[PDB]
């Protein structure tokens, strides 16, 4: 519907599933990111854990929760990080420019972000032929969440998944 | 807001009302909207305070505050047009296009600022899409209030009031609805005013519906309201931008879709009209130099080029290409440097890049940092190239040429991108040789660095001279003449116009014709003509070459001839071949052999004195040498040095 | 609703490096070449909104301690005020003070000039060191009152009436070559040149596509010791508008527009090569082979279409420099590289070389008379310590290019082409090429000049006479030694 | 039949393989053409080879065109989908395959679709944009009989 | 040289200090060393790559496209039915 190139896109097809196809770079690279807290108390016992919402965690935005640790939760008892009992999620972001043969004219190529999450992750070298799909998410204030304005430029875009 | 109610009032009966004998021409302006989905209206301002002069009163006093009252009054209007009941519709988009009096680029300074300014300029460069908002839902990072906010334009913070603080509310990205944005940015145009200094260039943000509406550096009429944004870069010092509303183009100027895979019809008409000229070939072959005299052969050269050839995608995946290639190489008054300048005008996708390419872009497929940057071999992919200095071009993208012009295909593994895209392009060169008419008495051959292999891969290489004959010298020299003034030379082809040559502006939406409609294919009596055609060329010359006469044959030459009979076959526009269509291109081409075909001083090649009695160990002097002995003895050139050198080398001294 | 006075001139006229405290919150004189402008940003000053305080004046220059509705903006600009460079005390740099124009006072500068401003001095407010000082220490800032330049020429009624009998004698031509070099001794042809292509030509549009070319290119090939740098100085004193590029390296301008961020911390401003800024003016370059590819090819664009395009950053357009170019060159090597032809003489390209239709060859030998004299010359001018006055002449080009656009007639002029003629075919037994229609059109254009030095409004048999001397002569002396065959056919083109 | 539209539309290659051997082969030195080679025939010939026998002298291989994935893809988005890429035709030759299989699942999915492009068609009745490029032929030429009819009306409307 | 017939490449760079294996097989296509005299030319001379290299290489073949008439025309034939 939603069949669209990149070029073509913005912002009839914002906030609605999408595949995109085009050329792929540079492919920023493949970094750790947290998701679920788990902690050790001692001698209290039992067995802690926070859970870490992020910018792209589920789909649908929520209050955020980052950042750092717990660190004696109520009552006063120790908190040590129980590290690889929780949970990491890789986390990608690689651009995708519009295919260079279907380019109009001398009229500069357009590229949007698109976040790759968890096995999607190096799944594809950059300068490869990629139709990717996924939701068309706008993240970030438009500057309009401070009290400065600095100028009209505003809410980047990108896809998530998929 | 009793006042708004006022003014909407009058924007509705203003739009229902408003009567041009008899149609209303608003209202059915907005239907015929909204049906083929543009949401969109234009006001002509003329009929706007032809109907009150008082909402324009204050529609040039405070336009921003008004404007988008203006809005929801209309889109308010379309809700009681485009749909009935006892959704979603986004509010339109005005865009007013009015004559007023034009304000140029210089003159704009304060003063009118907030008041709606009509001006004129060559956009520069569009900037990159990016949406704004309109209308977003948020919440509170506590007590979660849910509130819509409806943004409007008319930069804008959010309500911190429902600890709770300083400003807790969230932006819900899953309901909230956006548009989009531009960011032209002009340049005034070179006429007037630029002086003596650098015209200045007012940024500009278009949204909506002008958005994309215009290719840059495309000469527009802008209207829209002049406006200033922060953007910290004191004290206060705030930056000048015009906000759009909105854009119109000027009638003529690459307005779209000059480039249509099928035209129109009338267009068929007088085409399948012109493929009914006997002297078809011939009248085309004198459409391309209006001003350049003599040079037939590649007078038609040009022609058989522009037309493409035979394509094949037989299996394997292997394809033959077209068309072949151009070799202008001459002394300068071949006019070849201009030439091209016209083939880039004719040919429909062209690119005229004499380098070491120009300015700052790559020559062709260029690999830029943020993927293909697009270039010559890129940015004129699937057409003409036309390139300079042949000779003179850099090492690495030489390389590259090489590689590209047989099988069409360019192979870039540069940093994070390893793509390999497609070159559909024919390149048609214009080498400069060394040391003039010599170089000819020189093997023909040979002139390209130290390698021939270049003019192996080219097709057809033209060998030429600016040849002067009184009787020739003559007709060009009082053709100038003619020129200069009384002027009215340039006639002779206007009145070659009405009687039989075609305009070019003709000629360019004809080639594209031809080469989209109809792929040609060659007759089996032709193919034996020229299997008997090659076999004499490789028997003969071999037998020339009995002798080691210095100079060549490739099978590719002879895939040029096909491309060549294809070509021409083209032009007829007949899906098949004939053989005196041929029996023209084997001259042709023998031409071109006949410029593969065409003592020395030794003076500077006296590089014994050197080596002897001077240096048996050669050591404290090589090409060092050679040079403070040849530096300041008026004399040595690198080709001269090398030429000597690399002579003796072989001559075995 | 209001204005604000100017106030000429109020010495003081305290120089620029003196300066103290007692020049505060008083008004002061200052003079010296202005520096690169910031482009025209509207200032705050007054406040004004519907309700809903009152209007508040802020401010110069502050702003402590925004709504806005409608607010009475005014245009600011912030200019760099240097010290003249030949005023300056030796063993001293140039210091420089921070400029702000208000009002109409904008946009009246522009940079290279000398400018006279009455401007008071201010301070506030540190401002901002307090890092890298060590002290309490303020900035400096000259809050500008008015602009004058230095301290201009123009034709007059009186004047001219005055000046119209002047050039009605024939042999004025040769009295303003006379005066055009008066300090090298020079020569008659090179200066020739000069006065011919800084003089004028004719543009001249053909309806409506291509205005061919209204000026000449000398491309002037010197010799090292001959006068040939300093010749193309005099053209940047006597001219209107002349731009001095050097090869590169670069002495500003630098011959390449381009897209620049700007000294300390402003936003990015355009700036053209000398191409751009010297339109419609004379543009003077010296030393060819010694500038890199990246400028040449502006060059030959230039001289090409008569505009340079510049495509970065987002920044897309053509500017239109109309340019006459004229050059200085450096034969390789030695004063007289060979009797081989001039293209092989020098390094410059043939193709470049053909866009110049004037070529002076300087040759080629000392000798009793020439060293007299020369050396009478010299003598003359250390001992120091019939042609038109320099004033009236700088005014005579002016004028003339401004008022006249001499015309040729079609019915007598034919005889033109059989010349063209009989200098081309005679011409191919001995030399290549170089010969072609455009060294067709010079002759015109070169024409059309001496008309304009003629003010005669119309071409004349005399003009061409002239005109064809120097194309012709030109023609000559670039080819091999072969030309001396040459010669001897030239006598009924003489 | 006369017009230039059927009879065009009989110009479409199928992929339809034989049931039998035929020498005397007609498209290619054979002479013979062995059974079950799959060879693409225009739709004019084909169209009666598949009724004369008790066994057809054609298998009728079903086209690429109605390949079940397009079938799928014209049940989500019919107004965006482009026709004129295709084939170009569809109405005028679909309307024959539908016949000459006898299929009738497909019948009430075109039914559909053509319905949804003309809900969209009476659209730009009204007085392109791109869109007018993606139609097939002869639903093109009802466009024109359509405008034409509208903007006749509306030149009658006034003066 | 190292690669080849060693066998083995070798890195003393700055720097990690290592010897590593490429046992690769290799293929190579060159002209004829300036001057197309590569037919008629010495069998020196012609190579223009001196000299361990021409050991390195196993074989050493030679193709200068010279009739060979009776072959010239019996190619063109092949090359005719190929073009289908």
């Amino acid at each position: 519907a939603h069949a669209l190139s990149p070029r073509t896109l913005t912002a009839q097809h914002l906030n609605k599933l999408v595949s995109v196809e085009g050329i792929v770079t540079k492919t920023s690279l493949v970094r750790p990111k947290l998701i679920r807290s788990v902690h050790y108390a001692a001698k209290t016992g039992r067995f802690h854990y926070r859970d870490y919402t992020d910018a792209t965690t589920t789909l649908t935005t929520r209050i955020p929760t980052p950042a750092i640790y717990p660190t004696e939760d109520t009552e006063g008892n120790k908190l040590t990080t129980e590290y690889g009992y929780s949970t990491f999620i890789d986390h990608q972001r690689i651009t995708v420019q519009e295919m260079p043969e279907m380019a109009p004219a001398g009229q500069l190529p357009r590229s949007i972000d698109v976040i790759l999450d968890d096995d999607l992750v190096d799944k594809t070298k950059p300068g490869d032929r990629v139709n990717v799909v996924g939701v068309f998410k706008s993240l970030g204030a438009g500057g309009m969440n401070q009290s400065n304005s600095n100028t009209l430029i505003g809410f980047k875009t990108l896809i998530l998944g998929n | 807001d009793d006042d708004n109610t006022e003014i909407i009032k009058s924007f509705k009966n203003f739009i229902l009302e408003f009567r041009l004998d008899s149609q209303f021409i608003y209202r059915d302006q907005l239907r015929n909207n909204i049906l083929v989905k543009n949401y969109s209206l234009t006001v002509n301002m003329e009929h706007l305070i032809g109907y009150n002069e008082d909402i324009y009163k204050k529609l040039s006093d405070e336009p921003s505050d008004i404007i988008p009252l203006f809005e929801t009054a209309i889109t308010q209007v379309a809700k009681r047009i485009s749909i009935l009941s006892r959704n979603s519709l986004p509010t339109f988009q005005l865009i007013l296009n009015s004559n007023a009096n034009q304000i140029p680029l210089r003159d704009l300074d304060s003063e009118h600022v907030s008041k709606i300014v009509r001006l004129s300029g060559i956009i520069i460069s569009t900037s990159v899409l990016s949406s704004r908002a309109t209308y977003l839902s948020i919440m509170c990072r506590n007590c979660r209030h849910t509130t819509s906010i409806t943004i409007n334009n008319f930069t804008v913070s959010l309500p911190r009031s429902c600890n709770c603080g300083p400003d807790p509310y969230i932006i819900i990205h899953e309901s909230s609805k956006f548009i989009d944005q531009q960011f032209l940015k002009l340049q005034e145009i070179p006429e007037l005013v630029p002086v003596g200094e650098m015209p200045r260039n007012l940024t500009m943000t278009c949204d909506r519906y002008l958005t994309n509406k215009v290719i840059p550096g495309t000469r527009v009429t802008i209207v829209g309201i002049y406006s200033i944004y922060n953007s910290k870069n004191g004290v206060a010092i705030r930056t000048p931008y015009i906000k759009i509303l909105g854009i119109q183009s000027d009638v003529e100027t690459s307005s779209i879709w000059n480039s249509v895979t099928m035209f129109t019809e009338e267009e068929e008409e007088e085409f399948l009209q012109l493929s009914r000229n006997p002297k078809l070939y011939e009248i085309l072959t004198n459409s391309i130099a209006p001003s350049i005299f003599g040079n037939e052969d590649i007078k038609k050269a040009i022609v058989c080029l522009l037309m493409g050839g035979s394509k094949k995608i037989l299996p394997d995946g292997m394809r033959l290409r077209g068309d072949i290639n151009v070799l202008l190489l001459g002394d300068p008054g071949t006019a070849k440097s201009q030439l091209l300048k016209f083939v880039e005008k004719v040919s429909p996708i062209a690119v005229y890049t004499s380098g070491k390419g120009s300015s700052a872009a790559g020559l062709t497929a260029s690999v830029q940092r943020d993927y293909l940057e697009g270039g010559a071999m890129v940015l004129a992919d699937g057409g003409v190239v036309c390139i300079d200095e042949f000779d003179k071009m850099r090492d690495e993208d030489r390389v590259a040429i090489h590689e590209a012009m047989e099988q069409q295909t360019i192979s870039i593994a540069k940093a994070g991108i390893t793509t390999v895209l497609n070159s559909r392009t024919s390149v048609l060169a214009a080498a400069n040789p060394i040391y003039g008419r010599y170089d000819d008495l020189k093997s023909p051959g040979d002139n390209i660095d130290f390698q021939t292999t270049i003019l192996s891969r080219f097709d057809m290489i033209f060998i030429v001279k600016d040849d002067h004959n009184e009787e020739r010298d003559i007709s060009i020299a009082n053709h100038v003449i003619n020129i200069h003034t009384g002027n009215a030379n340039a006639m002779q082809n206007q009145q070659e116009e009405n009687g039989s040559e075609i305009s070019i502006e003709k000629m360019k939406r004809y080639i594209t014709y031809c080469r989209l409609k109809c792929a040609p294919r060659l007759s089996p009596q032709a193919a034996e003509k020229l299997s008997s055609n090659f076999v004499t060329i490789r028997k003969q010359l071999l037998i020339n070459e009995l002798e080691s006469t210095e100079r060549p044959i490739t099978i590719r030459q002879l895939e040029a001839i096909i491309r060549i009979t294809e070509s021409l076959a083209k032009l007829e526009l007949s899906p098949i071949a004939q053989e005196r269509h041929v029996d023209e291109a084997i001259r042709l081409f023998q031409a071109s052999t006949m410029d593969a075909a065409s003592t020395s001083l030794s003076e500077i090649r006296r590089f014994e004195q050197e080596l002897k009695r001077r240096l048996p160990i050669g050591w404290s002097t090589s090409y060092q040498t050679l040079r403070r002995e040849f530096v300041d003895t008026h004399r040595f050139s690198q080709l001269a040095l090398d030429k000597a050198l690399y002579a003796l080398e072989k001559h075995e001294t | 609703s209001e204005i604000h006075v100017r106030i000429s001139d109020f010495p003081t006229i305290y120089s620029l490096r003196e300066l103290r405290e007692s020049n505060l919150s008083s008004l002061v004189r200052v003079t010296g070449v202005v520096t690169r402008r910031t482009g025209v940003f509207p200032q705050l000053k007054y406040v004004k909104f519907n309700c809903l305080l009152g209007p508040f004046f802020q401010d110069s220059n502050e702003e402590i301690r925004v709504n806005g509705e409608k607010t009475v903006y005014r245009n600011y600009q912030r200019v760099t005020l240097q010290e003249a460079p030949g005023t300056v005390p030796p063993g001293r740099l140039p210091r420089h003070r921070e400029v702000i124009l208000l009002a109409d006072l904008v946009d009246v500068s522009k940079p290279g000039e000398e400018v006279e401003v009455t401007g008071i001095y201010k301070n506030n407010y540190d401002g901002n060191l307090n890092a890298k000082n060590g002290f309490p220490v303020f900035a400096t800032i000259i809050e500008a009152n008015s602009i004058k330049r230095r301290e201009v020429f123009s034709w007059t009624e009186e004047e001219e009436r005055e000046f119209r009998k002047i050039s009605r004698d024939r042999g004025i031509i040769d009295k303003i070559i006379s005066s055009m070099a008066p300090s090298i001794y020079g020569h008659r042809d090179i200066k020739t040149a000069v006065a011919c292509s800084l003089f004028g030509g004719v543009p001249k549009n053909v309806n409506g596509k291509h205005s061919i070319r209204g000026d000449i290119n000398v491309l002037l090939l010197g010799d090292p010791g001959t006068a040939k740098s300093q010749i193309l100085k005099y053209v940047e004193k006597t001219a209107h508008r002349a731009v001095f590029a050097t090869g590169q390296g670069a002495s500003a301008v630098g011959l390449t527009a381009s897209v620049r961020k700007d000294p300390i911390t402003k936003e990015w401003t355009l700036e053209g090569g000398a191409l751009v800024l010297a339109d419609k003016g004379v543009c003077l370059i010296d030393e060819f082979d010694k500038m890199n590819d990246q400028d040449r090819t502006s060059i030959h664009e230039a001289m090409e279409q008569q505009s340079i395009s510049i495509s970065k950053a987002g920044i897309v357009t053509t500017l239109q420099a109309r340019c006459s170019i004229i050059a200085a060159a450096n034969p390789n090597g030695g004063r007289y590289n060979s009797t081989l032809p001039l293209a092989q003489n020098v390094s410059l390209t043939e193709p470049i070389l053909s866009r110049f239709d004037i070529l002076c060859v300087v040759r080629d030998l000392v000798d009793e008379e020439a060293d007299e004299r020369l050396a009478t010359f010299v003598v003359d001018s250390h001992v120091r310590s019939s042609p038109i006055p320099q004033e009236l002449l700088m005014k005579y080009i002016h004028y003339a290019r401004t008022k006249i656009y001499p015309k040729l007639h079609q019915m007598d002029m034919d005889k033109v082409s059989r010349v063209y003629a009989d200098l081309r075919r005679e011409s191919i037994s001995t030399g290549s090429f170089p010969i072609t229609v455009r060294h067709l059109e010079s002759i015109l254009r070169i024409a059309e000049s001496f008309a304009k030095m003629r003010l005669s409004e119309f071409v004349s048999s005399y003009d061409l006479d002239r005109a064809i001397k120097v194309v012709v002569d030109s023609f000559v002396d670039a080819q091999k030694v072969s030309v001396r065959r040459q010669l001897r056919r030239s006598f009924a083109i003489y | 039949y006369y017009d230039i539209d059927d009879v065009l539309a009989d110009g479409t290659e199928f992929p339809c393989k034989f049931q039998y051997d035929i020498p005397g082969l007609g498209y290619n030195p054979g002479r013979p053409i062995t059974k079950n080679t799959k060879l693409s025939l225009p739709l004019w010939l084909a169209r009666i080879l598949a009724i004369v026998g008790p066994v057809p002298f054609v298998e009728l291989l079903p086209p690429d065109m109605f390949s079940t994935k397009v079938m799928n893809a014209i049940k989500t988005d019919p107004v965006a989908l482009d026709l004129h890429s295709i084939n170009s035709h569809f109405f005028s030759l679909a309307i024959k395959w539908i016949m000459l299989f006898s299929e009738k699942e497909l019948a009430n999915v075109v039914s559909e679709l053509l319905l949804q492009r003309a809900q969209e068609l009476n659209h730009h009745a009204s007085s392109t944009s791109t869109f007018l490029l993606k139609l097939e032929e002869m639903e093109k030429e009802i466009y024109k009989k359509s405008h034409e009819s509208y903007k006749d009306t509306k030149r009658w409307m006034f003066k | 040289h190292e690669v080849m017939e060693q066998q083995t490449v070798t890195i003393a760079k700055a720097g990690i200090h290592t010897t590593l294996n490429a046992r690769c097989s290799v293929i190579a296509a060159a002209n004829p060393v300036f001057g197309q005299y590569d037919v008629n030319r010495d069998p020196h001379q012609n190579i223009a790559l001196p000299d361990s290299l021409l050991s390195r290489f196993d074989l050493l073949f030679v193709v200068t496209d010279d009739i060979n008439e009776i072959r010239d025309r019996s190619i063109s034939e092949h090359v005719l039915r190929t073009h289908r």
